[PDB]
């Protein structure tokens, strides 16, 4: 379902499959592959245990971050529609569409492209 | 090994389970099952929704607008702090610290940040019996950021903390001057007169310095202002002041002065 | 029994604002064990009190030891046993207000029960642990007795 | 800030709700989103009425003259049913909302369904409806008055009964009353 | 008296106020402290601190008449685990003798030495 | 002016102010003599405010029998200090001001024209609004 | 389709009681069972309480139209 | 009213005929009501 992440150089599900097929010990491949693919926040590494100590999956954590940032992107694109000089804001919108249209079909990042 | 495969597929079937750092072990158990990884591959290609890519996109997009990244960074950190304060389990945190065998680096990563430091302080407040929380507080003290632990008027009941904060406030007053007389002096007085023990230490130290006149008139002035503020609050601090001075060497006159100053009238 | 509250008080002060009324005196009395303040109005003329006096104060829901919960109309011709036999000053009134250090979330640690004996007011202010027999709009006896110790 | 913190009725803090309401009701007011939508709508209506009052009443003089003395009748309700404003009550806030709304329909001054008639009826009892909403708030009923369900139903009936007796009696000679009531104090001014 | 420990803790255990509770002198006499001395190891730190601070407010005649039990209470306060009680006992030990505060805070109180030194430096700097 | 036009006047008003003071006490004989004059009395002698060493009633206790129904009213006395409501003792008045009537029973306060006169929200006005007109007529007669 | 108030104005009550008392004073049959009262005002008041007064009030609207209300139809204040 | 730095909104004139000629019949009605209220409540009394 990663139609468009191939343009950004993002490793996709096919890459996960081929790494799992050409894997020797699962810990190495899975850990390295999804930790380089994970959110590179320096302080995030300490937050991971505390989320799952109660058994609450970290998927809820990542989805909460996703939803909050989706609210933020909607607000910011509305601000772009409102603030900024006509020429600079139009050029920004054009460039941002050019570099964000790769994920237009995805309902996850659909509001980005749709508002732009 | 069919049930292990079923458990792995149940765990993976939830969307966004790929970002789980735990998945390793679970998926490793799947490699222990010896089954075809086609189900796992298809499910994982169906669960990921580009959360990390969303965060990177959001960062670049917010930088483009013109709003500084400080606001979004602090908003994200506040959300993370809410999540950590709400979903903190002492038992598994202690178990991880015991099983790892060594002090983690990630604890040191959140030691060197103010927001995470306040997170740790509020956790230790909420979870006093959490031993790894106490270890984290110890490491924060080790790192040299002991100022951020409760101080000023909040935690002036401790010996070293009160003495240090009183010394700093006295230095602040003396760096203040005549212009700062109206502003900082009540701020100092409300934290030195919070108790009779802190006030006793303050007045004893004022009397000790007052034996020296090389600018000690400033310390005497500060002590007199503290005395009058304490009287405004309701202290019977005149007996304290007589305990400070040489006047107590004449018990009759000292007792008479205490009488007039507790009464407040010229008998 | 019907004993809502019982303790020993000693009168720390008499009316500090001046004698507002001739026959009634204000008493600021303070406790010994439970450490709760008391503000009371007493008929000084028939029951004189002086500074430093100590007395036993027993607030009771009823005068009868079996707690029959009398209706509350004056029937002097009653031969039943009563508490008023071993007390000197007895007034009957009702509680009309309970304050507290309540917060929006946490419960209350300090209560202050206000009772009116037909005009003569009494505020019993203490920790909430001992003030639980007081429910607003309930009849209450004072049952005060001076101590010789 | 004071108006918000005194009339909003937050449903997020859980300690306060169990302090004020029974446990059978806190889960209802915490779980259902329809209840929270109703409560937010009620507060927004209250804020709009606040602005309307501020444009009707400059200089901030809050001494008004109105038919039913709501606070005294609330006190009467508290004393009749022995409310004991110390234990959590059993009064679902949506009962308060619906009761106020259905009371507002019964106090009719202008009778009719015509849009002109409806506008006249709404304008006639605007001030009293504003006062009624500002007094019988879900939060004020939940933290200040603690009235139970039966007391609240009795109070609604009491307001309806008392208002209908304040209506001007047809055939009243209001002109003579006004003339006398203006002349009489005229004899006693210097 | 009859379980004077509870009496002291409940008269004077207002832990919310670190100040001197009112009429602290009137709650103490020769016999009161004479009974406190043998039961000084059961009461809390707050009650102990209030007692120690109120021992200052006692009248000079009362302090001098029964000064031995005051010395005993101060000594027992110096052996206390709480550093504040140690400091207060060090300050208080000079009352029965002369009346002025003990200026010798230098012993077993390096924090006092640090604060004195840096205050002295700042005072000399801003004369 | 939506206020009463009939009130308590002259020496009846003077004596009701002197009669509800804190230190007014009545023995059983005078209490019975007064209760002989209540038309609305139900025949039950109230429990005295003081039972020992002598059964003594209080002026407020007798007045509460006059007050009709279950009437709730709060006023202030003519000489009520302003600063009292700020400090402590707000609900226990040192000067016995702050007239309070609960359940038709006079809890505290001294009655003056501010509460028994012809003023908006006075005691007789509350009685007329809550009870009928007949009950208020009886209230007037009993007070007098 | 009557639009005037369903309650009884004080003036309607006064005139209705007066008229019914006058009728009873002239040997008109009583619509309620008497318990031993002889004053026509009291009998009329008792009838009005029982809502057995055989009178309908004709209310005149300003426009010239009128509408008729039976006493029992409309609410009695007292 | 036409003078500069003079509020043309709050400025009244205590005179009912002048207000009638300048502002109209509703303005004179409101001003007359306010004047009657001022002359009656001046003693401190109250008329509904």
């Amino acid at each position: 379902m990663f139609a468009g992440l191939q343009d950004l150089g993002v490793a996709n599900g096919e890459d996960l499959k081929e790494t799992l097929t050409n894997c020797t010990e699962p810990l190495k491949a899975i850990e390295q592959f999804q930790t380089e693919n994970g959110v590179l926040l320096p302080s995030l590494q300490s937050a991971l245990p505390f989320l799952d100590l109660h058994g609450t999956p970290r998927l809820e954590f990542h989805q909460s971050v996703f939803d909050e940032l989706r609210d933020k992107l909607l607000e910011r694109v509305s601000a772009i529609a409102s603030e900024g000089k006509a020429e600079e804001r139009y050029k920004k919108l054009e460039d941002l569409l050019e570099k964000s249209f790769s994920l237009v079909k995805m309902p996850s990042l659909q509001p980005v492209v749709m508002c732009v | 090994d069919a049930e292990v495969q079923q458990e792995c597929l149940h765990k993976f079937s939830t969307r966004d389970y790929i970002m789980e750092p735990s998945i390793f072990n679970t998926l490793k158990r799947y490699f222990q099952a010896g089954g075809s990884p086609e189900n796992v591959i298809q499910l994982l290609s169906e669960n990921y929704t580009a959360v990390a890519q969303t965060v990177n996109l959001l960062a670049e997009w917010l930088i483009q607008t013109g709003v500084e990244p400080v606001q979004v960074q602090e908003t994200v950190e506040n959300h993370l702090k809410s999540l950590l304060i709400k979903h903190f389990d002492p038992r598994k945190a202690d178990s991880i610290f015991t099983e790892e065998g060594e002090t983690p680096a990630w604890l040191e990563q959140m030691i060197a940040h103010t927001t995470w430091r306040d997170l740790f302080y509020k956790l230790a407040e909420a979870h006093p019996d959490c031993l790894m929380l106490n270890f984290t507080v110890k490491l924060i003290s080790d790192a040299g950021y002991q100022g951020e632990i409760t101080s000023v008027s909040t935690a002036c009941q401790q010996l070293e903390v009160f003495s240090r904060v009183l010394r700093t406030s006295l230095a602040t007053i003396l760096d203040g001057g005549e212009e700062n007389l109206e502003k900082n002096l009540p701020e100092f007085a409300k934290m030195v007169c919070h108790g009779e023990h802190t006030y006793l230490f303050a007045q004893a130290m004022m009397s000790v310095l007052a034996q020296e006149e090389q600018g000690g008139s400033a310390v005497r002035r500060i002590a007199q202002e503290v005395q009058r503020f304490a009287q405004e609050k309701g202290h019977d601090a005149s007996q304290i002041t007589l305990a400070l001075g040489t006047a107590a060497s004449y018990p009759r006159a000292c007792q008479a002065l205490g009488a007039m100053l507790s009464k407040g009238a010229l008998n | 029994a019907g004993i809502l509250f019982e303790d020993i008080f000693d009168v720390k002060d008499i009316d500090p604002e001046g004698k507002k009324f001739d026959r009634v005196s204000r008493l600021h009395c303070e406790s010994e064990s439970f450490k709760m303040d008391l503000i009371l109005d007493v008929n000084i003329q028939i029951y004189p009190v002086d500074l430093g006096d100590k007395f036993r104060l027993v607030i009771a829901s009823t005068l009868y030891e079996d707690g029959t919960l009398d209706d509350g109309e004056y029937n002097p011709t009653d031969d039943r046993p009563s508490r008023a036999d071993q007390f000197e000053y007895v007034m009957y009134g009702k509680v009309y207000r309970i304050e507290g250090d309540e917060t929006s979330t946490e419960a209350a640690t300090r209560l202050s029960a206000y009772v009116s004996y037909g005009g003569l007011l009494m505020r019993l202010q203490g920790d909430a642990n001992n003030l639980h027999g007081f429910e607003v709009d309930s009849r209450v006896y004072l049952l005060m007795k001076k101590l010789a110790f | 800030k004071a108006f918000e913190k005194k009339f909003r009725f937050d449903y997020t803090n859980e300690r306060a709700l169990r302090r004020t309401l029974q446990e059978d009701l806190v889960k209802d007011v915490l779980s259902n989103a329809h209840i929270q939508n109703e409560l937010e709508r009620e507060f927004e209506r209250m804020r709009e009425d606040r602005e309307v009052l501020r444009v009707i009443f400059p200089t901030g003089d809050s001494k008004v003259v109105l038919p039913c003395n709501l606070l005294r009748m609330i006190w009467n309700a508290q004393k009749i049913f022995h409310i004991n404003p110390r234990l959590p009550s059993d009064l679902h806030p949506i009962k308060v909302v619906e009761g106020v709304k259905e009371l507002s329909k019964k106090l009719v001054i202008v009778n009719g369904d015509d849009p002109l008639s409806r506008q006249a009826q709404e304008n006639a009892t605007l001030l009293f409806n504003i006062h009624l909403r500002s007094t019988l708030c879900s939060r004020r009923m939940a933290e200040e008055f603690r009235l139970s369900g039966e007391a609240f139903d009795w109070l609604l009936g009491e307001i309806e009964s008392k208002f209908n007796q304040a209506i001007a009696h047809p055939g009243e000679m209001v002109g003579a009353l006004a003339a006398q009531s203006l002349g009489e104090p005229a004899t006693q001014m210097t | 008296e009859s379980d004077t420990g509870l009496w002291l803790h409940n008269k004077l255990g207002a832990t919310d106020e670190l100040w001197a509770p009112p009429s602290i002198a009137s709650l103490l006499t020769a016999a009161v402290i004479d009974n406190i001395r043998l039961c000084f190891h059961g009461l809390s730190s707050a009650v102990k601190l209030k007692l120690l601070l109120g021992t200052l407010h006692l009248p000079r005649r009362t302090v001098d008449e029964m000064k031995g039990a005051l010395m005993e209470i101060i000594q027992l306060a110096s052996l206390d685990s709480d550093p504040w009680v140690l400091m207060v006992a060090d300050i208080l030990k000079s009352f029965p003798d002369t009346g002025s505060l003990n200026l010798e805070l230098e012993e077993q109180n390096p924090n006092v030495q640090d604060i004195l030194g840096e205050l002295r430096e700042k005072v000399g700097e801003c004369e | 002016s939506n206020r009463p036009v009939m009130g308590i006047v002259q020496d009846t008003l003077t004596a009701v102010r002197k009669f509800t003071k804190r230190d007014v006490f009545l023995e059983r004989g005078e209490v019975m003599n007064l209760l002989m004059f209540l038309s609305t009395w139900d025949g039950k002698v109230p429990q005295p405010a003081i039972l020992k060493p002598r059964p003594l009633w209080t002026g407020k206790q007798i007045f509460s029998l006059i007050i009709p129904g279950h009437i709730n009213c709060i006023r202030t006395h003519s000489t009520h200090p302003d600063d009292e409501d700020s400090g402590p003792y707000k609900h226990i008045s040192p000067g016995d001001t702050k007239v309070v009537v609960e359940n038709g029973e006079l809890i505290m306060g001294i009655l003056c024209k501010k509460s028994l006169g012809t003023s908006a929200g006075s005691l007789v006005h509350i009685s007329y609004l809550e009870m009928g007109h007949d009950i208020t007529r009886l209230f007037y007669s009993n007070i007098q | 389709k009557r639009i005037t108030t369903p309650y009884m104005t004080k003036y309607e009550r006064a005139r209705v009681l007066g008229t019914r008392a006058l009728q009873i004073a002239m040997c008109a049959p009583v619509m309620v069972e008497l318990e031993g009262e002889t004053d026509p005002l009291l009998i009329a008041m008792k009838e009005l309480k029982a809502r057995k007064i055989p009178i309908i009030i004709r209310r005149y609207l300003p426009d010239g139209s009128y509408e008729d209300w039976g006493v029992d139809e409309l609410i009695i204040s007292d | 009213l036409s003078e500069k730095d003079v509020d043309p909104v709050r400025t009244t004139s205590n005179d009912i005929v002048e207000i009638f000629t300048v502002l109209g019949i509703e303005a004179v009605r409101k001003a007359l009501e306010r004047e009657l209220y001022h002359v009656i409540s001046f003693d401190g009394s109250y008329v509904n």
